[PDB]
DNA sequence: GGCTTTCGTCAACCCTTTGCTTATCTTCCCT
DNA sequence: AGCAATTTAAATAGGGAAGATAAGCAAAGGGTTGACGAAAGCC
RNA sequence: CUUAAAGAGUCAACCCUUUGCUUAUCUUCCCUAUUUAAAUGUUAGCAGCCGCAUAGGCUG
């Protein structure tokens, strides 16, 4: 027995489009799983999965180059060079209207759940982008599978993410089978021995290289199983769909 | 006259027990029609205090008092069916 | 003893010019 | 002061012409976006 | 606590000019629109004269 809260038409601008070194565009499912665990921390409603779809999404720039951001002189000790233009590190920006659907388990009324999600989203930040606007979130429940599809079709219109898996690698199949690659998680390289320059000193830290899976965009109504669009934190330091690989 | 209606999806998802569902039955489930004359709707006179009404209320309340010890020994299924019978007899009367 | 400023150091490309998908709809039935 | 009738049938076919051309210029710019290493005054 | 955290792309403009889409065409034959029927619904609310009446009565 499943419960969901849907925030439709989440207009967000200033999204850090740099998903990884080789992916620029839509934020991956690690971003929205991070947003889900962020509310698990601030609001206390513990979130299993998030199904996110893109209503609108434009990467700022041309069709072959992204619009770089005019950097500001914010480091310490480079005064005197501040009159000249700051050097640009690559961070593409994008705008996006999203539709989010969080699997939550809740025991109180739907009004306080909607208010808690609204108070989170008013202080949230989708992929480094300020949430410009969002409709009032609404609670829908998936008692059975037809009710699961009711929740699924309540995200209309949006293009959700379905996992199609890795055959050999990322570049090969992106040309061959023409699917989109995105960060489904990370791979740990080395333990980090210096916790002085970090957010926490006690949380263990690892250098990571983003693993990618290959995904497709399908409209949420054309997705047969809603579990193939709900991304959640898998126990391989990755994220994964509940329904597995989309067929 | 009519049963309360619960619009809440989480409440419809989770509520199972007798009181634990009944605590979710609010005034907004059909009773609260429009709500602009609430203060006049809750200023009340007490002209019921008569002979036969008070003795009837006392004898029935003490009847309940004496029998409610078997009510807690019932199961959920019993409570639901017994209260359905009580509601049916109440609309009948 | 670092420390913060400014000047000197080291380079060298082969490019290409839209789709990705493509939207949540009535038979029985008796009141 | 509303009443205005019903069915029945609506054409078969033959044609939609080719021949010509569809300019040549000249433009299409760069201006900022550099981090380590190394002298070198300075607390 | 989401490759989290952060960032002003600004400016400027002469698309010019030129032009022959002309030419000739048989649309054409054919043929039954036929037959009915109450306009009813009171189908009219008038003309004088008795009067102060545009109140009320009478006359045919």
């Amino acid at each position: 027995m499943r419960k969901f809260i849907i925030v439709k038409n989440v207009k967000v601008d200033g999204i850090n489009a740099k998903s990884s070194d080789i992916t620029v565009g839509m934020p991956p499912a690690t971003t929205f799983c991070g947003l889900g665990e962020t509310m698990s921390i601030k609001t206390g409603i513990v979130v299993k999965a998030v199904s996110y779809g893109s209503v609108k999404f434009e990467v700022r720039g041309s069709r072959f180059n992204t619009s770089v951001t005019k950097f500001a002189w914010q480091d310490r000790g480079n005064g005197g060079k501040a009159n000249n233009n700051s050097p640009i590190q690559p961070k593409p920006l994008a705008d996006g209207v999203f539709t989010l659907c969080f699997e939550v388990e809740w025991e109180d009324c739907a009004e306080v759940l909607v208010d808690k999600v609204t108070n989170f989203i008013n202080t949230a930040r989708i992929a480094g982008g300020t949430i410009a606007s969002f409709n009032k979130p609404f609670v829908k429940v998936a008692k059975d599978a037809e009710e699961l599809a009711s929740v699924k079709n309540a995200m209309m219109p949006c293009y959700v993410v379905v996992d199609c898996g890795v055959e050999v690698n990322i570049f090969e199949d992106a040309v061959n089978r023409k699917l989109q690659p995105m960060v489904n998680g990370y791979k740990k390289l080395e333990k980090i021995v210096d916790n002085k320059h970090m957010r926490d000193k006690f949380t263990p830290a690892y250098l990571a290289t983003p693993t990618y899976t290959m995904i497709g965009y399908k409209m949420v109504s054309n997705v047969d199983n809603f579990d193939q669009a709900l991304w959640q934190y898998g126990e391989n330091t990755k994220v994964k769909t509940i329904g597995g690989i989309y067929n | 006259h009519k049963k309360g209606l619960v619009e809440d999806p989480i409440y419809r998802a989770t509520k199972t027990m007798f009181t634990e569902t009944l605590q979710c039955v609010n005034v907004n489930g059909g009773w609260f029609n429009y709500g602009d004359n609430i203060d006049e709707c809750y200023k009340i006179d007490t002209s019921f205090i008569t002979d036969t009404y008070v003795k009837q209320l006392n004898r029935y309340r003490k009847k309940l008092l004496a029998t409610k010890h078997i009510w807690f020994t019932l199961g959920e299924d019993q409570k639901i069916a017994i209260l359905q019978e009580c509601r049916v007899a109440l609309m009948l009367g």
